[PDB]
């Protein structure tokens, strides 16, 4: 499709699964895999793996090379240290 | 305008056969269909997913399926979910 896709593998928490998709459009890459996991905003929050603190679908946290975001929907935030 | 423009001959595999297979598809949806008739399998009635022999992650988008070079190895899990999962201790 495009001619400059970025390598960004995705991840999940509830179910042990990982969707790898290299899309050039940031919000797009997430909007796809993210929507596949069926997770709402307030109900479910998307964050990174190492820190998992906060991740806005707008852009990545200065991590263009790879974006291993682990879907997280709980009263607590993810803290994989 | 007869042949395809962005065509990438990748290699697919079967869950029952341990040998490597080869197919020619430009998009994931095409890789499966073309990988179903070329693979010559009888359990085509099973939803075969796609994973990476290296990362083992499923790509629901042609993104990575096309971001890779022409020569690439892939794996499809047939009715038998027996997939290869790697665990880093």
């Amino acid at each position: 499709m495009l001619q400059k896709p970025k390598s960004v593998k995705l991840r999940a928490l509830r179910s042990p699964r990982k969707f790898g998709v290299a899309g050039r459009s940031c919000q797009e890459v997430l909007r796809k895999g993210c929507l596949r996991f069926q997770l709402p905003e307030r109900g479910s929050r998307l964050c990174l793996y190492e820190d998992g603190t906060e991740l806005t679908e707008d852009y990545f946290p200065s991590v263009p090379d790879n974006a291993e975001l682990v879907l997280l929907t709980l009263g607590q935030a993810w803290q994989g240290h | 305008s007869g042949e395809i423009r962005t065509l990438k001959p990748c290699l697919l595999r079967r869950n029952y056969s341990r040998e490597q297979h080869g197919v020619a598809a430009s998009c994931l949806e095409d890789l499966r269909s073309k990988a179903c008739d070329i693979l010559a399998i009888d359990k085509s009635l099973t939803p075969v997913t796609l994973v990476l022999a290296e990362d083992g992650t499923i790509v629901d988008d042609d993104d990575y399926f096309l971001c890779l070079p022409s020569n690439t190895k892939f794996v499809a899990l047939a009715s038998n979910e027996k997939w290869a999962y790697n665990n880093s201790d």
